[PDB]
RNA sequence: UGUGAAUUAAAAGUAAAAAUCCGAUAAUAAUGGAAUGAUAAAAGCUAUUUAAGGUAAGAUUAAUAAAUUUAAUCCCGAGAAUAGAAACUCUUGAAGAAGUAAAUUAUCUACCCGUCUUGAAACACGGACCAAGGAGUCUAACAUGGAUGCGAAUGAGAAUAGCAGGAAAGCUAUAACAUGAAGAGAAAACGAAAAACUAUGAGAGUGUAGAAAUACAUUUAGCAAUAGUAUCUUUCAA
RNA sequence: AUAAACAUACUUUGAAUCGGCCAAGUCUGGUAAGCAGGACUGGCGAUGCGGGAUGAACCGAACGUCGAGAUAAAGUGCCAAA
RNA sequence: AAAAUGAAGACAUUUUAACGAGUAAGGAAACGAAAUGGCGUAAGGACAACAAAAGUAGUAAAGAUUUAAAGUAAUUUAGAU
C-alpha cells in the first residue's frame, strides 16, 4: 500500500544532500580562487548575477501602454508583486524600461527560501494552490524532474536547465508593505529614493516584506 | 459657433481593444492575376493528374 | 487593485440540454456520466453535440449516410440530428443512431434492412464507441447565410434582403 | 494641411541620393526573381512610369508573381483596426533584394552541413556530432581572473573646472 | 444546539431625501441621479444595499429562537413537520380564527411543534378571569 | 625640558571574553500579549535498539598553517522497529444575561434634489404641502435569434362544407393557393456530375512505460469548416 | 528571451456616441490670456477614498461587508493621530 | 472557471482558486448542474384537510394605525387597536 511513502521520502532525502552538496561546492570555489588571487598579487573580478528578483512598487492608475505590457510579460500586475527574473540582455533592458514601477536586485540563497517557503505557490488546473506538499509538487512538476521543494529552491537559485518551465509554475509572490525609501519612491535608489536596481540591497527590503 | 476640427486623442487605444486583426493564411494564397502560362501549366497538369486518378478509380 | 486583460464572464459554451424536453434532458444526463466515468472522447463528443441548438444540428439525410458508409459496412453512423429522406436515390442497408428518424427515412432504412437505432440503444452496444461513425450535417447551406453582410463589397457580395421594388 | 495629391510630401523622399543621379545600376535588371523571395520596395523617381504608391517605400514584400517586364509584390498595410493584404505589380527598377533573412540563411547551412556529417558518423558507427547551440541573449560574464603583472592603475577622480574661454 | 447569527448591518437602508420629503417614502430606491450625492458614494453618504452584507448561508432565515417559519392554516398544515420539529415553528396565519387556533395550538403540542402565536387572538382573560 | 601623529624591539598572545564606536545584519529562539479560531489523535514530541550522517563548526590529539588542509578515536546520532501520556476551573443572568429598537447627549462625519452641460451646492431652470391619475401601446410587412412540430416538403383556423351539444369554444374535411424543392438573362431563347480531386482537421483501436492519474509509438477513419481546384447551367460578361 | 487554454479565431444581431475638457522637461497664430488650434500619452467626463486648509483634472491609490497588521503620498509646537 | 456527485436532499448541490468601482447602454421567459436571480398590482385557468364534507372567514374578511421579526434590497410575516 503506502510503503512507496518511504520511499518518496528516502529519495527526497538524497535529492536534498545532492542539492546543498552543489551550493556549497560552488561557494567554496569562490572563495579559494579569491583567497590564492590575493596570494598571488593577481585581480579576481566575480561571476555577475543570474538571478534576479522584482518587485511592482507603483499601483495600475496611469501607466503608459509600453510599460503596461511589459509588466504583464514580467508578470508584475499588482503592486506589492514578486518574481524572479532571468539576467541577460534581453531582461535588463526591459527592467530599465519600467524602472519607475519596479525596484529590483541580486537575492540571496535565504531570501529564495522564505519566500518559496512561506509566500510559495504553484499554477495547477489554473488554480493557485499554496505549496502543502511535496506530493502537490512531484504532480505539478515530475516531467521536469523537480519532486521536491527544496529541488524547487535549487533550481531557482542556480538557474538550472528547467528554470523557465519552473519559474513559471510559481505563481507571483504577494508580499506586505515596508518602508520603500528614505526619501519617496518618485526617485531612483541611487538618489535616496525608491526604485530601480537595489543591487544586494534588495534582501533588507524584501526582509521586512516577506 | 465653432467647433473642434478633428483630433486623434483616444484613437491608437481604441484601435487596440480587439486589435490588429491580421488576415489568414488563405489570404496569401490567392492566385487571381498571376501569370497566364503558368497558369496554364499549371492547370494541364491538374487535368492530367484528376483524369488519371478517376480512370484508376474506374478500374477497381 | 489587479491589472488583467480582461474580467471573467460566462463561457460561451452549452453544458445541458436547451429547452425543457424530458428526453433530451434524459440523454445529457445519461452521456455526462458515461464522458465523466470512462473519461472517452467520444462521450465527450456526443455530450457536447446534444447542447447545441436547433440551428447548430443541421439535417443528415440518407444519400449522405449512404455514400458516407459505403466504405464501412459493418459499422453504425452516429448523427446527433434529424434524419431526412433524399427520395431522389436509392437507401442501402446500414444501422443509423439519430436524435430522430423521419416517417419516410425510417421506413426506407428499415425495408432495406437496417436498423434505426436511438441514442440510448446506442449507448447500450457501443457506450465508448466502437464501431461507429461520426457524422454531421453542413452548416453553410442556409439561406440564412447569403444574405449576411454588405451587398456593395467588390469580393463577396451579400444577397439583397427583397422588398419594395427590388428589380 | 496637405493636399491630397497621389505624391504629396516627397520633396525629400523622392529626391535621388547625392552624387547617386543618372541610370542606375545593371545588377537591378539582370538579379533573378523567384517567387517566395523577400523584396524590398524602393521608389525610384528617376522611372516615373509604374511608381509605386509613396506608402510602400522601405517595406519589406514577398514575391507572388513572376510576370515579363513586373514582379508581383505582395506586401501588408495597415487599416483603420485591421490588417490587409496588398497585391503589386512593379518593376525590378523600384524594388530590391531584401537581406532580412540572411542571418537566418546562415544557420540553416550551418545544421545542414552538420546533418550531413551526422549520416555518414552514423553509417560508419562513430558517435555524432550536435547541432549548434542556439542563440541566446549576452549572457552574465562567467568568474575570471587577471593575472597581477601586466597590469596598470589610472586613478579616477572628478576634474576640477576650467574655463573654456 | 444552536449557532451564531451574525448579521453584517442592523441598520435600515432609508431611501434618500427620505427624511426631508414626506412623499418620498423610507422604501429604499437606488438614485439614478446624475449628479446625486449617494450613488457617487459620497464621504458621509455612502450606505447602499450590497450582495456584500448578506448574511451567512447556513444562519439565513433563521429566527432568534434558532428554527425557521413555518406558515399553517389547519391542523393537517402541522402534518408536514412533525418530522422536523427540531427544524420549524408553527406561525398561525393572520385570518385564523380563535376558534381553529385552539384546535392547532392543542395539536402541536401533541405532536411536539413549538408554535410562535401561541398566545394570539386569546379571550378576554387577562381581567377578572 | 615636556607632549607627541607614525614607526621600531622585547614580554604576552592559537589570536572566539565583556563594553562602546564603526561595519554587518534582521531573523532561529525565549518571555509577555492582540485579532480570528480548534480540542482530538498525531508524518506530534519522549524513552529503548542498529547506524546514513556531523563538508570551517560536535570534541580532542597528531603532521603543519595567513587552511571551509589530511588523518586517528571518541561522542551525538536522522530512517526504521519497539513502548509513551490531554480531558479543566471561576464569575454573572426571569431581582432581566447577550443582543436589538426608540429618545437624548458626546467625538467624528454630512452643501439641493431632477435635468441640459467640458463642468452645478450654484447668483442656471422646475419644485409651498398631501392624496389619487400619469407617459414605449396596438395593428400590419420584413429580418435575426432562443424553445416547438413536421421535413422535399410545411401550412391549408383561404374562403367554405359538415359533426356531436344547445357551443363566437373543440373536431373533421386528398384542397385553390402561399413559401420551398433550380438557376441565370433586359428579352427571345435556355436550364446543372469527371456517381468529383487536394490540404488540414473530429472519432476508434493496439503496444510499452511511469506507475495513481497520465504520457510516448503504431494502424485506421476521414464528418463540420476554410481555402484551392477539374467539370456543368445561364449571361456580352461569373 | 519573455508571456499566453476561462488562450486563440471569431460569427450574427443590436444599443449608446461622434458639443468634449485638463496636464505636460511639446508645437503653431497671437503682446498675452482660465485665448484659438494640433502630435504622443495619461486622466476628468463615467470616480469615490488618503494628502495638498478649501478645488473635475495635481500626488498616492481606483471601491463586495468586516477584524487585525505592516505601508503610500505626505506629515510629527496646538487645532491634529504622530 | 474547473473537478466531484446527482431523481429530489436543499440553501439554486460539494470542494478549490481567482475575481467584485462606474454615466450612456446591454443582459425577455424557459433550459439539474440551469445562456443573471428576484419583489410587487390586478384579472383568467387550475392546485390548496387525500378515509365521503378537502384553503381562510360573524370564535371576525378586506382596509386603516402602530409594535416586533425575516430578507443585502425590492418587500414579506405576525401581535395589538
Amino acid at each position: 500500500c503506502k510503503a512507496r511513502c518511504q520511499a518518496f521520502r528516502k529519495e527526497v532525502i538524497l535529492r536534498t544532500i545532492k542539492n546543498h552538496k552543489d551550493i556549497e561546492a560552488a561557494k567554496k570555489a569562490v572563495y579559494t580562487a579569491k583567497k590564492n588571487a590575493e596570494i598571488n598579487g593577481d585581480l579576481y573580478a566575480e561571476a555577475d548575477p543570474k538571478l534576479i528578483v522584482a518587485i511592482r512598487i507603483r499601483g495600475i492608475n496611469g501607466v503608459s501602454p509600453k510599460i503596461k505590457k511589459i509588466l504583464k510579460l514580467l508578470r508584475l500586475r499588482q503592486i506589492n508583486n514578486a518574481v524572479f527574473i532571468k539576467a541577460n540582455a534581453s531582461t535588463i533592458k526591459m527592467l530599465r524600461l519600467v524602472d519607475p514601477y519596479v525596484t529590483y536586485g541580486y537575492p540571496t540563497l535565504e531570501t529564495v527560501q522564505k519566500l518559496i517557503y512561506k509566500r510559495g505557490a504553484l499554477k495547477i488546473n489554473g488554480n493557485r494552490m499554496p505549496i502543502t506538499s511535496n506530493c502537490m509538487i512531484k504532480k505539478a512538476l515530475g516531467d521536469k524532474d523537480v519532486v521536491c521543494v527544496d529541488d524547487l529552491v535549487h533550481e531557482i537559485y542556480t538557474v538550472g536547465k528547467h528554470f523557465k518551465e519552473v519559474n513559471n509554475k510559481l505563481a507571483p509572490f504577494k508580499l506586505n508593505g515596508a518602508k520603500i525609501a528614505e526619501k519617496n519612491k518618485k526617485i531612483h535608489f541611487i538618489l535616496g529614493g525608491g526604485f530601480g536596481n537595489r543591487e544586494l540591497l534588495i534582501n533588507k527590503l524584501l526582509a521586512n516584506m516577506i | 459657433s465653432k467647433d473642434k476640427n478633428r483630433s486623434s486623442h483616444n484613437q491608437s487605444h481604441k484601435a487596440h481593444r480587439n486589435g490588429f486583426y491580421k488576415p489568414k493564411k488563405s489570404a496569401y494564397m490567392s492566385t487571381k492575376g498571376m501569370n497566364v502560362q503558368v497558369l496554364k501549366n499549371t492547370k494541364a497538369q491538374r487535368k492530367f493528374a484528376l483524369a488519371k486518378k478517376l480512370e484508376a478509380k474506374k478500374a477497381a | 487593485a489587479i491589472d488583467l486583460d480582461r474580467h471573467h464572464v460566462r463561457k460561451h459554451v452549452s453544458k445541458t440540454a436547451r429547452g425543457n424536453n424530458a428526453y433530451m434532458k434524459l440523454l445529457v444526463r445519461l452521456y455526462g456520466f458515461l464522458a465523466r466515468r470512462t473519461q472517452s472522447k467520444f462521450a465527450k463528443t456526443i455530450l457536447h453535440r446534444l447542447c447545441l441548438s436547433r440551428v447548430n444540428r443541421p439535417i443528415v439525410s440518407t444519400s449522405k449516410l449512404a455514400c458516407l458508409m459505403k466504405k464501412h459496412p459493418e459499422e453504425t453512423a452516429v448523427c446527433v440530428n434529424t434524419v431526412t429522406y433524399d427520395s431522389r436515390y436509392p437507401v442501402p442497408k446500414m444501422n443509423v443512431c439519430a436524435l430522430k428518424f423521419t416517417k419516410t427515412a425510417e421506413a426506407a432504412i428499415t425495408k432495406a434492412g437496417g436498423k434505426c437505432l436511438r441514442f440510448d440503444e446506442l449507448a447500450l452496444k457501443a457506450p465508448t464507441g466502437r464501431k461507429t461513425v461520426l457524422i454531421r450535417g453542413k452548416r453553410n447551406v442556409r439561406e440564412a447565410l447569403k444574405h449576411f453582410g454588405k451587398v456593395c463589397a467588390k469580393k463577396n457580395p451579400a444577397k439583397q434582403y427583397k422588398g419594395k421594388q427590388t428589380k | 494641411p496637405l493636399s491630397n495629391g497621389r505624391n504629396r510630401r516627397t520633396r525629400k523622399l523622392f529626391k535621388r541620393p547625392f552624387r547617386g543621379h543618372g541610370l542606375s545600376n545593371t545588377s537591378t535588371i539582370l538579379h533573378t526573381y523567384k517567387v517566395g523571395d523577400y523584396v524590398t520596395i524602393l521608389c525610384n523617381s528617376s522611372i516615373q512610369h509604374g511608381l509605386p504608391y509613396k506608402a510602400f517605400h522601405g517595406k519589406t514584400g514577398r514575391v507572388w508573381n513572376v510576370n515579363p517586364h513586373a514582379i508581383g509584390v505582395m506586401v501588408n498595410k495597415k487599416v483603420n483596426n485591421r490588417i490587409v493584404v496588398k497585391r503589386l505589380h512593379i518593376s525590378p527598377e523600384h524594388i530590391k533584394p531584401s537581406g532580412c533573412q540572411k542571418d537566418f540563411l546562415e544557420r540553416k547551412a550551418a545544421v545542414a552541413a552538420i546533418r550531413k556529417q551526422n549520416i555518414q558518423l552514423k553509417k560508419e558507427g562513430k558517435p555524432l556530432l550536435p547541432l549548434p547551440a542556439k542563440r541566446l541573449p549576452k549572457q552574465p560574464r562567467p568568474a575570471e581572473l587577471i593575472k597581477g603583472a601586466d597590469i596598470k592603475f589610472t586613478t579616477v577622480a572628478p576634474l576640477k573646472f576650467e574655463e573654456l574661454y | 444546539i444552536k449557532p451564531k447569527i451574525v448579521k453584517k448591518y442592523t441598520g435600515h437602508f432609508k431611501r434618500f431625501d427620505s427624511n426631508r420629503f414626506l412623499r418620498v417614502k423610507a422604501s429604499w430606491r437606488v438614485p439614478r441621479g446624475i449628479d446625486n450625492r449617494l450613488r457617487r458614494k459620497f464621504k458621509g453618504t455612502n450606505l447602499l444595499p450590497k450582495i456584500g452584507y448578506g448574511s451567512a448561508k447556513a444562519t439565513r432565515n433563521m429566527l432568534p429562537c434558532g428554527l425557521y417559519k413555518f406558515p399553517v392554516r389547519n391542523t393537517t398544515d402541522l402534518e408536514m413537520i412533525m418530522m422536523q420539529n427540531r427544524k420549524y415553528a408553527a406561525e398561525i396565519s393572520h385570518a385564523v380564527s380563535a376558534k381553529k387556533r385552539q384546535e392547532i395550538i392543542q395539536r402541536a403540542k401533541i405532536l411536539n411543534i413549538r408554535v410562535l402565536n401561541a398566545d394570539a387572538r386569546i379571550k378576554k382573560q387577562e381581567v377578572a378571569q
